[PDB]
RNA sequence: CAGAGUGUAGCUUAAAAGCACCCAACUUACACUUAGGAGAUUCAAUUGACGCUCUGA
RNA sequence: ACCUCGGAGCAGAACCCAACCUCCGAGCAGUACAUGCUAAGACUUCACCAGUCAAAGCGAACCUCAAUUGAUCCAAUAACUUGACCAACGGAACAAGUUACCCUAGGGAUAACAGCGCAAUCCUAUUCUAGAGUCCAUAUCAACAAUAGGGUUUACGACCUCGAUGUUGGAUCAGGACAUCCCGAUGGUGCAGCCGCUAUUAAAGGUUCGUUUGUUCAACGAUUAAAGUCCUACGUGAUCUGAGUUCAGACCGGAGUAAUCCAGGUCGGUUUCUAUCUACUUUAUUCCUCCCUGUACGAAAGGACAAGAGAAAUAAGG
RNA sequence: GUUAACCGUGCAAAGGUAGCAUAAUCACUUGUUCCUUAAAUAGGGACCUGUAUGAAUGGCUCCACGAGGGUUCAGCUG
RNA sequence: CCGAGCCUGGUGAUAGCUGGUUGUCCAAGAUAGAAUCUUAGUUCAACUUUAAAUUUGCCCACAGAACCAAAUCCCCUUGUAAAUUUAACUGUUAGUCCAAAGAGGAACAGCUCUUUGGACACUAGGAAAAAACCUUGUAGAGAGAGUAAAAAAUUUAACACCCAUAGUAGGCCUAAAAGCAGCCACCAAUUAAGAAAGCGUUCAAGCUCAACACCAAAAAUCCCAAACAUAUA
């Protein structure tokens, strides 16, 4: 016997060049098929979401793990002396500027 | 992405008396490190007597000879069997 | 699994031999295509059905005139096995407002303006 | 020790995992053991097939029987029967899970050199028993020397170059002309014509 | 469809025949430095920067 | 004792740098880390004259 | 056997994707006790219900984990809250057998007979030369294997028929195939002769009666020239039988608390049709006797063919 | 353990006693043998792994009787 | 017509089951999934119809969509014309073969189960007859015209002639084992003949050979169009 689990419907919900508002989920995954980049967050599922209004872009950026997170550090240590890991990152490149000074009155 | 020219950019898996004796062992280890040889392991084996080990693998005859000479140049040695003298030490090889 | 087939780009490159065989020149390429539906959409994938309709190639053997450009050529490439294509080559000058009425596609794809049914 | 060693049925450490019959391991040209490695003669598999233990045994035996021992040697170039075949208990109905592993087999493709022979040679001498062996095998096979193989290859090349038929299969396939890729497989771009299933057509090109 | 890389891929030269001969960054700091250097360098794959971004005197000094 | 290549501390499409290196402490030891340590344009106005490497006698 | 949930393969590159397909597991733990309030904007197990993520703000500091769960109404609670292996896991508030004593509606959407597909199994023929055959692969057997063909078997499938098509045997009558059991004509022989074995060709003609037995079968008795292998809805119930066997009664053994069951046994147990239509309803074999002959052949034992003559038998027609 | 009287050992409530037995008695099953037949998966008589016999679920004899079910001598008869 | 009578009434009982549903003409119109005492049904979804409002819809091009093949997604131009939303609904929700990628099963099935794409359930022409292969779709009349798909090919096993002396019945091993039971060596005389490659010998012998000289079918009613190699694609 065994289990028949339903499809999980995970993956990218927003592709490069899409206009993504603050809060929109960008990509859902188990493990990191993509990582959070500029203005992109991570939920408890590892799901990536936009932190600002703007455009999604994908990039392959050098990956440095946090010192406190042990396993990654170990892996890094293991690598040979000219090696760099690299990983894919999702950014939102913000469109509308946060601020505009308007004239209230002439006092 | 697979079909993109940046395919395997993330790929990483493919890249990955007693006191005196102790001191001597340490020195030997250091020397090994310097000369670029695999130091596998070291032991703390049991008047009194005390033994120390420095397990080594892979070294060419000339280089090996040089290493031996340096080691020679106290206590004792034991690895052809190459013993010498000035607790105990035993640098077991695997050339 | 049967799929929407993508053709390698070396397939669409004319050799000197090819040029010799046919009429066209590599410099001064023809502006327009006469595209005719010679084969039925029935029994072909729905995307091919769509493409034909988008080109307006509904009546077989009735011809349409399409710009020769990358955009139009991509569609044409999709249904190339359903269609016959030939260059619209105008021996006389292209139709002015006086000669809009009198024209004739003919065979050999040439548009004509001086169309009198009397012989030479 | 120049003689065909024992190729025993099953692997000693067996596999409990039932492998789902991927027939692709028969189909197509052989990626692996195509070109000679220090045998001068061989048995060239022209068609794909699953070599049973019995076949292996036969091949071992016959060659041994006709092996000039001091002069000649013989190599195995197919591995031992590692693909498990499952068969249900006799006459039961469809369903109720997968069958039980009955035996093991070796996948072989067209192009694979099944057996190699080498040493002080007599062309005739080798051909006789190797041809017999080939005949015995469950696919179309050929007793083949190095030189002969080379010649064959050359001939094939010539054919490829020569043909006065303007339309090759390859051209029709890749260029998609007609709606013919609707009829063809996606493997009929890699194999082109030639290969139909386990079978192979040396003549057509 | 397998496209070849446009320029040279990273991690090409350092893998080599053998892994056990090399130095490896036993530390993190070195690795970090390397990463920084890489970042500073341009690359062909867009990437962050695309989308967002006397002798006498000496002697005297020494003496001092 | 006659020629050629030259000549930043171990080493560099460095220009007084960065890598290497040493001591102590943590370490069985190595490793990491933390404290410290030491080092250089061979010398006189691009030219000459001291030091090597190399080839002759 | 399974029925809920999760991970991996099938399903190789945005999701999605089945099977009584292949493989792992879960129905918990551990740390907290701001696992405080709220709230833009999204995702969503292809519906709904259930799930998920979450900026800012206000309050405070300075969650881990894959699955680890369950609706409503009802209960229990001052209230906050808490209630099912409701595990058939979208859950009926609480439900078992048996029925050859059975009934109704349906179904060829689902079986038994029959057909049909396939051919695993089965039967045959080639190829191959391992090995038996005092030697000698091919007089004769025949391993490992390979390449074809058949549709006797038991299956598998579920395509026609459930507003039925009557199911094992046997009688009657047979049409056909030959893959020849007999009767001819040949080739080989490990064929002297007699008897054989094997191979090619041949389907005119023929292919026994009994005991037992439901039976095909099987065994035995006597024969014979031979006592063929099969196909035709297991040829043929509007020609027959009904011995089995598809029901109602009954026993014996067993199973079951019991009704009642058993691919257990045994006694009994109604077989209906007046023919509308097609179709159809007067075209020689063989054994034995005698002679040859007690000749050929053989060392002897035994022991022939062909040619001839005579008697019979069956079949057909009088 | 010694076909086994007998021994060792366990479980049980009692441990199938007399009798009868290839039967109207799961199968193996044409059980084995004597009689019957030219020939007997039939019938009769014996034997017993009946692993599924058996005592008013009545067990075992046996006189008469039975359109009950089997076997048969003789005669007879299309 | 007794597993529980018959009659009347409740009773037009109830049926997810079967059967049946009657004037004309036109138009649009096909089977992603869910749960479910549920798979002979249902209710959501999906597809479908109508009436609205609308702005984008399909085709898509560079960029882009992890690590442990075919392709797809996204997608501006462009070819086109519609798609999204609102308002009302019913009905399909027991499917088949072909091509392709797989799975189970026999690498069986007109077998079973997914996915992608065709076709059919809707006319026609073809493939003999034909659902699912191929050509072909928008309609009617004509005693007009050009076309498409569209008609299977084969035919096969000869082969040499001559001449064969020696050291040598090599040794070692074998009762004997002479070119040929199995090993070691394989040397050499004349032009030229292997210390022998098949037979064959109890062992010898004789036959040769190597060498010189000479130069594809087989099944059960009765074969199955008739036929035909030759006047110009
Ligand atoms: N553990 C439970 N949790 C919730 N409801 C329950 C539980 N047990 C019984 N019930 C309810 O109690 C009702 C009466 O059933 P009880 O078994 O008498 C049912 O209709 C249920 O809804
Ligand atoms: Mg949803
Ligand atoms: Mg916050
Ligand atoms: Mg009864
Ligand atoms: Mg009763
Ligand atoms: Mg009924
Ligand atoms: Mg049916
Ligand atoms: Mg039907
Ligand atoms: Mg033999
Ligand atoms: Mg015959
Ligand atoms: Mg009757
Ligand atoms: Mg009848
Ligand atoms: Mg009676
Ligand atoms: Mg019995
Ligand atoms: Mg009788
Ligand atoms: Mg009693
Ligand atoms: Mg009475
Ligand atoms: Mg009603
Ligand atoms: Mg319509
Ligand atoms: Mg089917
Ligand atoms: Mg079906």
């Amino acid at each position: 016997l065994g289990g028949k689990s339903s499809g999980r419907r995970q993956g990218i919900k927003k592709m490069e060049g899409h206009y993504v508002h603050a809060g929109n989920i960008i990509a859902t995954q188990r493990h990191f098929r993509w990582h959070p980049g500029a203005h992109v967050g991570v939920g408890k599922n590892k799901c990536l979401y936009a932190l600002e209004e703007g455009i999604v872009r994908y990039t392959k950026e050098v990956y440095v793990p946090h010192p406190r997170n042990t396993e990654a550090v170990d892996l890094i240590t293991r690598l040979p002396k000219g090696a760099v890991l690299y990983k894919t990152f999702v950014h939102v490149v913000p469109a509308k500027p946060e601020g505009t000074f308007k004239l209230v009155a002439m006092l | 992405y697979k079909t993109k020219p940046t395919h395997g950019i993330g790929k990483y898996k493919h890249l990955i008396d007693m006191t005196l004796a102790e001191s001597y062992a340490q020195y030997v280890h250091n020397l090994c490190n310097s000369l670029s040889i695999k130091v596998e392991e070291s032991y703390a084996m049991p008047l009194t007597t005390h033994e120390r080990v420095v397990q080594i693998s892979g070294l060419s005859a000339t280089f090996a000879e040089i290493f031996l000479e340096i080691i020679q140049s106290g206590v004792r040695l034991s690895v052809x069997x190459x013993x010498x003298x000035x607790x105990x030490x035993x640098x077991x090889x695997x050339x | 699994k049967f799929t929407r087939s993508r053709i390698p780009e070396k397939v669409f490159q004319a050799s000197p031999e090819d040029h010799e065989k046919y009429g066209g020149d590599p410099q001064n390429p023809h502006k327009l295509h006469i595209v005719t539906r010679i084969k039925s959409t029935r029994r072909r994938p729905y995307w091919e059905k769509d493409i034909i309709k988008m080109l307006g190639l509904e009546k077989a053997h009735t011809p349409q005139v399409h710009k020769n450009i990358p955009s139009v050529n991509a569609k044409l490439k999709v249904v190339k096995h359903l269609i016959r294509i030939k260059p619209l080559k105008l021996p006389q000058g292209l139709p002015a407002e006086e000669n809009m009425s009198n024209t004739c596609l003919k065979s050999t794809g040439e548009l004509v303006v001086q169309w009198h049914l009397k012989p030479v | 020790k120049p003689k065909l060693r024992f190729i025993e049925r099953a692997p000693l450490v067996p596999k409990v995992r039932r492998e789902p019959k991927n027939l692709s391991d028969i189909r197509g040209p052989s990626t692996e053991a195509t070109e000679f490695t220090e045998g001068n003669f061989a048995i060239l598999a022209l068609g794909g097939g699953y070599l049973h233990w019995g076949h292996f045994e036969m091949m071992r035996l016959t060659i041994n029987r006709s092996m000039d021992p001091k002069n000649m040697f013989a190599i195995w170039r197919v591995p031992a029967p590692f693909k498990p075949i499952t068969r249900k208990s006799v006459g039961h109905r469809m369903g109720g899970g997968k069958g039980a592993i009955d035996h093991y087999v070796t996948p072989v493709k067209a192009g694979r050199l099944v057996v190699e022979m080498g040493g002080r040679c007599e062309f005739e001498e080798v051909q006789g028993f190797l041809d017999q062996v080939a005949h015995k095998l469950p696919f179309a096979a050929k007793a083949v020397s190095r030189g002969t193989l080379e010649k064959m290859r050359k001939d094939q090349e010539e054919r490829e170059r020569n043909n006065q038929n303007p339309w090759t299969f390859e051209r029709i396939a890749t260029a998609n002309m007609l709606g013919i890729r609707k009829v063809l497989s996606p493997y009929d771009l890699t194999h082109k014509g030639k290969y139909w299933g386990k079978f192979y057509m040396p003549k057509r090109v | 469809r397998r496209t070849p890389p446009l320029g040279p891929m990273p991690n090409s030269d350092i893998d080599l025949s053998n892994l056990e001969r090399l130095e490896k960054y036993r530390s993190f700091d070195r690795y970090r430095r390397r990463a920084e250097q890489e970042a500073q360098a341009p690359h062909w794959w867009r990437t962050y920067r695309e989308y967002f971004g006397r002798t006498q005197q000496l002697l005297e000094r020494k003496q001092a």
